[PDB]
Parts: C-alpha cells; structure tokens; sequence
RNA sequence: UGAAGAGUUUGAUCAUGGCUCAGAUUGAACGCUGGCGGCAGGCCUAACACAUGCAAGUCGAACGGUAACAGGAAGAAGCUUGCUUCUUUGCUGACGAGUGGCGGACGGGUGAGUAAUGUCUGGGAAACUGCCUGAUGGAGGGGGAUAACUACUGGAAACGGUAGCUAAUACCGCAUAACGUCGCAAGACCAAAGAGGGGGACCUUCGGGCCUCUUGCCAUCGGAUGUGCCCAGAUGGGAUUAGCUAGUAGGUGGGGUAACGGCUCACCUAGGCGACGAUCCCUAGCUGGUCUGAGAGGAUGACCAGCCACACUGGAACUGAGACACGGUCCAGACUCCUACGGGAGGCAGCAGUGGGGAAUAUUGCACAAUGGGCGCAAGCCUGAUGCAGCCAUGCCGCGUGUAUGAAGAAGGCCUUCGGGUUGUAAAGUACUUUCAGCGGGGAGGAAGGGAGUAAAGUUAAUACCUUUGCUCAUUGACGUUACCCGCAGAAGAAGCACCGGCUAACUCCGUGCCAGCAGCCGCGGUAAUACGGAGGGUGCAAGCGUUAAUCGGAAUUACUGGGCGUAAAGCGCACGCAGGCGGUUUGUUAAGUCAGAUGUGAAAUCCCCGGGCUCAACCUGGGAACUGCAUCUGAUACUGGCAAG
C-alpha cells in the first residue's frame, strides 16, 4: 500500500524536487528534472484551475507517502480540532512518526526510515512501535533500540541533513538514542511553498 | 426480586460490564431501573477498575433488592 | 408435544372437574338466596345469606374463586334485602 | 385542581351529559404561525345548571362512562 | 467554526426551464483481480412446504418408593481360613418412572396482521401484584380416599376398564378471629404445615416428645418492582371514498370483571361523530437513533435497546399470581402422515439444516469455563439465550508486497521528422533490513467464586450445631498447538483495476472505413479516428477496483430560513358573501400568547468536547454538555389576546 516501481520521475511531474532521493547529485538532474514526465516528455503542459488545487494534494502526500483513505483522515481529523484548518493540517502531518524519524537525522530518506519503522527497530518512549501513524505528542524521546544501533547505514544519515536546516521544534542528539518533540511547528518553519489553501480548498464540497 | 446483576458492554474478548440495579426476568442486558457503578477486568493499573457511589446501593438494599454473586465480590474487593 | 407438560397438564384435567364441581355448590346457595329475594319473604332471606356466608369465605380464601369478588357479594345482597322488607 | 381548563358548550341534547370546546393557542410546527385550535370532549353533569353557550371549569375525575372522563365543577358565565 | 459547480436547446447571446454529471452512503448482487490481521456484519424474496438432531427442566431437605447404580449389614458362600462369590436388607448414599410443589405466561425467533387507547411524550385514579422487603399478630384437632403398584380383561398400535393396598405440604371437614371483609352501628363470617441440623438434662413402647437454631407455611398493613385502566397532544397515501352509526349515544336499574366502566341483559332518553377530513379502499409495525444536509428539511426503522402483535388456518375456553398459552387441551377443517381400515400421530415466524422461489445471504460447530436465567438449604442440573470457532474482500481502520546506490543514461519496446527520443535510476550489478505469512521455542489476562481446612466479640448446653468476619492448602477456562515477546532463513511467498475528446487529473501511433463497435449527457465510425478495435506511454486509486440497483445532496427543481405568475407553465369571465385569516384610536384590567426565573422530567447506548485503555487507528471507555421537549410554581407588563370604558 505505497508507492513502488520508480521514484524520480513523479517529481519530474510536480516541478521541484521532493526528497525522495536525496543527499547526492541528483539535486541537479541525474533524471532530467522537467524533462520528461513521460513518454511525451518536455511538452506544453497548458495548465488549468482543478489541477493547481490537484497537484497540492499530490504533493504533500507524496512527500511523505500517504494514499488517499489515510489522507482523508488527517483532513476531517484537522476540522475538528482548535484553529486553523490548514495549520492544524501541517501540524498533523508533522507531528507523524515517519516525518519525525526522518528529520530527527535517522535514515536517508522517508521510505527507509519507514522501513526502520516497520522493522522492529524505533521506540518512541521506551515503547515499541511498529506502526507508521503513531503521532507522537510533545516531550517524547525517540530511540532506537539496542540490537540496532548501528548496522551499516545510521551514522552516515546525520551528516546529511545537518547541511539541512536544524529545526526549530525539535530536539536531537547526534550522538546516541534521545529526542524530544519540543513544541508545535509553526507555519514559519515550515518549507513555506506549500500552500495549504490549495487543500482546503480541495476537499471542501 | 430486584437485582443488582452486571450487563456486559465489552469488546470481543475484552468485557467492560456496567453495575445494573434492574429486575430480574428481563434480559441479558437491555433493561434497568437505573443505573450505577461500572467495572472492568482489564485495569492493570489502568485506573481504579470499580466505582460504585454505594450509597445507592444502601438504598437499593433498604428496598429490599436481592443482591447478586459478582457484585458481591465488589462489596468487599472494595473496602 | 411431547414433554413433561402431562404432569401439568393432566392436573389441569383433575383441576378442571373437582374445581368446577364445587362451583355449581357454591351456585346453589347462589339461587336459592336470589329465590327468597324473588320470593318476597324476608325471614328465610336472613337464613340461607347467613349460611353462605361461611360458604363464601370457605371457597374464596383458599379454594376455587378469590380475591373480594366472593367479598363483595356481602355488600350488595344485603343492600337489596335491607330494601326489601 | 388541574389547570381549571376553560371551555365553553356546544351542545346539549343528552341526559346529564354536554360537549365542551376548548380555546388553545400553538405554534404550528414547521410553518411558524398560531392557529387557534379547539378540542371536544363530553363532560359529566347532573344538575343542567350550565346552558349551550356557557364558559365552564373542567377538571378530570374516575372515567364514568363511554367517552366521557370529565366533570364540571362551576360555572362562570349565563346563556 | 459553516454554504463551490459545470455540460447540452440556438448560427451566436441574455433569461426561463428541465434531463445528465462531479459528492457522501449502503444488510447489496454481478465481472475481473486477490497477501495477511483486528472490529462489526451476513434469507431484504414464499408468514410456502418441511427430512434429522436438538431449543425446559428441577427438589429425596413433600410422598409412598425400590427399578437401576454404589457402599454396607445379615445369611448362603468364590474358602481366596480372610481375601471377597451371591442372596435377603430400602439399610444408606443415591435414584428411573408415578403422586405433589414451583417454572414452562420469561429468554428466544419472526414483522403476516394492526392507521388504531398500537407507539411516543406530559398528566390522573378506580385495582391487583408469585417470588424479594418493613413492622405487628397468629400458626388447635380430626377424617375420607386414590393412582403408582398388585392380580386380571379391551385394542393393530396409540391406548381401556376394574378390585386390592399406603402416604403427604395431596386434598375434605372442624376448633380459633383484627389494625380484615359485609354492615351506619349493633352484629355475623372466614385460615394453616411441616421439615431438616444439633443435643445440656430427664423420660421413652426407646419410635420420640424435650431444648435450641435455620427455614417454610397463615392473616393484615406498608415499601418497592412488574402488569391491567383512563385523559390530552403527536403519528401513512387517496375527497375520481361525504355521509356514518343502533348496543349506536346517554340515564336509572339489576347482572358482570381484580378494578372504573355499555363489559353485558331488560327499561327509558334520542342521540354520537364529521370539512380542525368521519366511514371507506390501498399501503405500512411504532421510538430512542442510523444516512444525508452548513442548516432547517428530506428518505429510512436491518444490527444492539424500548413496546405491542402473531405461533399451520378458524374458534372457544381450563388451570394459573400472571396466558386466552411457540416446543400444553378441546372443536373443526386444511394439508400432511400412518393404519390389521377399526384408528392414532403431526406443526422450524427456536438454533443448525433440505426442497423451492431466488441476483444473492453461511455450519446438520465446540463448552457450562465467563455474565445473566430457571429449580432449589446448597452441591449441582439445565439453558442451539449468551461466551467462542469455521464460512464469505460485504463494510470500516491499520499493515506489508523491500530500501540504499547505480547509468554505458544497457540490450528491449514503440515513437522517429531517421538528428533521435522515451520507458528510465527504471532494470542489471554492487550495498542493506526481515514487518507480516513460512518455520522454532518459551509465554500475560479475561478467575472471582466454589469446595476443603482453621481462627473471631456472635446466639444458645460456656466450647453442640449453624450464620458472619479474617487466615491456610488444593484448586477450577470453551476459546487455546491464545494475545503478545523471543529464535533462524533468505529479496526470498505477496499488485492489480478503470479511464485517457468535452465536463474530468492523463496522448501519441498501427488496424478497420456510416461496416464491425462505443456510450452517463454532449456524441463518435462514410481512408490519415488524441472517442471504435490493438500497441507503447500517461493518469487516479489500491488489496481491491469498476458496472448496475437504492436514498438524500448539487435542485433556490414544492422555496418556513430560500421562489414565482405584463408576454417564459400560472390572476377563476364577474359579483356579494357563511364558516375561516386579519385590526383605527385612549384608559383601566386580567396574565391565556410570549419573555424571565427555578423545580420536575426528557431511559442508557450513538452525535459533541476535555480524559483514559488496546504497540496507533477503527473499536471499548470515565465525566460533562446537549436531548432544541413537554407539565407546574414565582415574576414581567411593552407588544398581542378576552372583559370593561371611551
Ligand atoms: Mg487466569
């Protein structure tokens, strides 16, 4: 239920990069970034109105990997709840343990750190989570346990995105096993081009 | 021949009952005169798995209302 | 159907005669008082009423037919020869 | 002591029985708007001391005969 | 804390309107594809007919009992000279049948009937209430039998009739009499039972009184709880149904039910209901709530929960605290079954199954371990209600089918203007991890009770017994070769399905040439089809995806919040008017309309907000708010409304 064969080429349908593949040279075309979306490949894509509302709810799901059921439940979870629809909308979506893990310098990308999800390998509080929706509150350590700390691939992550911006709403150790969801990420520290008015405004009806 | 039996309000394989001051003829849990108290065999430290308000109780007995089995291990696995 | 209902319902044949037959018992001491109302008479009206009465309360506290019909036919059968003579 | 339902008589043809009407305002329930709504319900007196077109104080009493569950108790107003 | 539109009449356009589409949802079926797990779901059609198993039994602590079992006694004995072969013994545990007691009137299953006192809300009195509970008081003595059984006789079975014999808490008398019934009083009348446990004394035919405890049994008054009854409001369509009704409507009477009653029978009165929709035919079970809608409003009543109605089809009742009685009886038939032809048995709208009509809806499952029920002094019995397991993507919420790196941008496929391009970092090859399934091993909680012992201030013989409290051991699960945790392989078992002209996110080529075909509307095909058929590539969704069926939404397209009518469908040809709806102008006043304040009450469960628990979520859940409601007291007089005055 994600996602499978090819990975680079749905960005060459959304225009800029999503971190799919990332931490190497292909950040300047190693797959001809706007060059082929497909076989009619570098063409006139005349735009309209219901596809830059589309391409916003395609983008953000496929930044992080969620279908269309789970989606849905994040926006009709966001109506409910204190505020801004759409703010609340992004903070749902951060505060998820996939996007956590990713940023909190564990794994490459999202789709491995979903995988060291799904392998037995995170725990969130000293509990094990297998699951990759837990969506984790504030003051709450992240660790990987003991039988897989280091394997081959979790000390060369954190020099990767620590040319990438610190945030804000986070804290991390480097050194070993300790997290902590400080508070709510804003919309200032967001990535700041995704516009959650074209979302919204999507599902509305 | 009023009772205080307990219904049964749970999942599959997870029961939640509920104190029940009803009668004793009608159903299995569809029926009650009023209702207080719940219970619960999951608590573990969950919380307090009984709560009772057993004053009602001592009205209900000052009826005359028979009192049944699993209650009567609440009265005294409550102190 | 075949069950242990012959136990109860047989009995409900041997309840059927010997209650029914002490029914028409207490009928007679019924008519016979309405008789004497008929009648005009007035001194044997106070007799056989004055026999029933211990007729009525023996087949209507335990017995046949209960619960103050049998009690109220105290009242208006003395109502009616109070009015008569 | 009731409410002393107000009312009025709208006929009397029968012996020691009248039909009273009763005055009673609503909201009519989708539309918003008070139609004046009036009842008939046969109501016990013995003495004819009310005439047709009287305003009479009504409470309940034990149901006496068929359809007739009512008894005056005074009267306010002449023919 | 909430509200989106677009396509098509015409050569074009502004309006009017329909039809169609994007959405959300289902007890769903069918097509194709299909890996797991949790929760809930699963004859909607013939309420038509049912093979076969099962779905109501219990108390020996009411009774004679002794037919079966088991312990013994006694005797005969396997003599096996003390290990056990049998019979007497109802001797006992214990118990088949029959008397007797309570319960089978609940739990269940169905929605055929019922447009209504059936339901739903808020009020009322004219009565009962088995079992549980408060207090007071009572609780003497006799008698008649009889199945069961015995011996006999009828019938093919089903079954039938006799005499014998004994019991009771079976029943029939009889003594006794209120704070009870009748009665104004005075009066009169009515009831019953033992049973175990244990022994202190004495007595004893050694049965037992005797003493004590437990516990029934009787009468009355309460308290609950359940059920009968009444009142008013609210509840489907059709006025191409407008008149209906005599036990009808009312009153004295008798008679009648537990109770008021036209509930019944004679008599008098002549009424009763109706345009604020009666009778009528058609259709339908009703509510809490589910779905949808921003809201009002709209269709729904399957699941869990409330309340009635019905047991093959029509009837009537018996018992009973309670039934007009689902696994009881009788009267018929009807099918159906059986017969020596004379006769007897039958009722799946119980769970599981067959026939059959069907688009289609499942197993001739396991356990009394849970929580509830029945019967009990408990033990325990019994329970196709419940607790569980198989069946089926029917639905919901997870979850995996690998992640890095990687181009020479590979062979390959089609496009190609033969410059190339694209699939495509995709694959390959190097790195790396095993969730789940495979396979291996240990492994929570749903379990408290019960039974056994042993202690305590219990009350009595002060230590017997029993009742209560605390302690000790042994314990007691269907599910379940459980949830969950742990061990080892090896990328290893795991990706479909529709669309690609417009609405509507995605395009180019071969084949066919108004033929084959598509399609929801607009429409396409008559030699270069971005629409038919095929191939590369793309899109959206995902273990499902499409199609059909079905309800609301878009529909301001039945409009109260939210429409219109001079020409777009639409002002009766015109007049007075009855019942209806609606008030100039000032004061007084009442308090129904309405506002305010509380107090009742709106069953719990869903919806909603803060909070807990399953590794998260669905789901389970604590408390709140809300349930927009109706009825009552207190208050308010500006509007409105009845009375009074201008
Ligand atoms: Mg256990």
């Amino acid at each position: 239920a994600r996602y499978l064969g090819p990975k680079l080429k749905l960005s060459r349908r959304e225009g800029t990069d999503l971190f799919l593949k990332s931490g190497v040279r292909a950040i300047d075309t190693k797959c001809k970034i706007e060059q082929a979306p497909g076989q009619h490949g570098a063409r006139k894509p005349r735009l309209s109105d219901y596809g830059v509302q589309l391409r916003e709810k395609q983008k953000v799901r496929r930044i992080y990997g969620v279908l269309e059921r789970q989606f849905r439940n994040y926006y009709k979870e966001a109506a409910r709840l204190k505020g801004n629809t759409g703010e609340n909308l992004l903070a749902l979506l951060e505060g998820r343990l996939d996007n956590v893990v990713y940023r909190m310098g564990f794994g490459a990308t999202r789709a491995e750190a979903r995988q060291l999800v799904s392998h037995k390998a995170i725990m969130v509080n000293g509990r094990v989570v297998n699951i990759a929706s837990y969506q984790v509150s504030p003051n709450d350590v992240v660790s990987i346990r003991e039988k897989a700390k280091k394997q081959s691939r979790v000390k060369a992550a954190l020099e990767l995105a620590e040319q990438r911006e610190k945030p804000t709403w986070l804290e991390v150790d480097a050194g070993k096993m300790e997290g902590t969801f400080k508070r709510k990420p804003e919309r200032s520290d967001l990535s700041a081009d995704i516009n959650e008015h074209l979302i919204v405004e999507l599902y509305s009806k | 021949m009023v009772t205080i039996r307990l219904a049964r309000h749970g999942a599959k394989k997870r029961p939640f009952y509920q104190v029940v001051v009803a009668d004793s003829r009608n159903a299995r849990n569809g029926r009650f005169i009023e209702r207080v108290g719940f219970f619960n065999p999951i608590a573990s430290e969950k919380e307090e798995g009984t709560r009772l308000d057993l004053d009602r109780i001592a009205h209900w007995v000052g009826q005359g209302a028979t009192i049944s089995d699993r209650v009567a291990a609440l009265i005294k696995e409550v102190n | 159907n075949i069950k242990s209902a012959k136990k109860r319902a047989i009995q409900s044949e041997k309840a059927r005669k010997h209650n029914a037959s002490r029914r028409s018992m207490m009928r007679t001491f019924i008519k016979k008082v309405y008789a004497a109302i008929e009648a005009g008479d007035k001194a044997a009206a106070q007799k056989a009423f004055n026999e029933m009465q211990p007729i009525v309360d023996r087949q209507a506290a335990k017995g046949l037919i209960h619960k103050n019909k049998a009690a109220r036919h105290k009242a208006n059968l003395t109502a009616q020869i109070n009015k008569l003579a | 002591k009731i409410r002393t339902l107000q009312g009025r008589v709208v006929s009397d043809k029968m012996e020691k029985s009248i039909v009273v009407a009763i005055e009673r305002f609503v909201k009519h329930p989708i539309y918003g708007k008070f139609i004046k709504r009036t009842t008939k319900l046969h109501v016990h007196d013995e003495n004819n001391e009310c005439g047709i077109g009287d305003v009479v104080e009504i409470r309940e009493c034990r149901p006496l005969s068929k359809t007739k569950s009512w008894t005056l108790v005074r009267v306010v107003e002449k023919a």
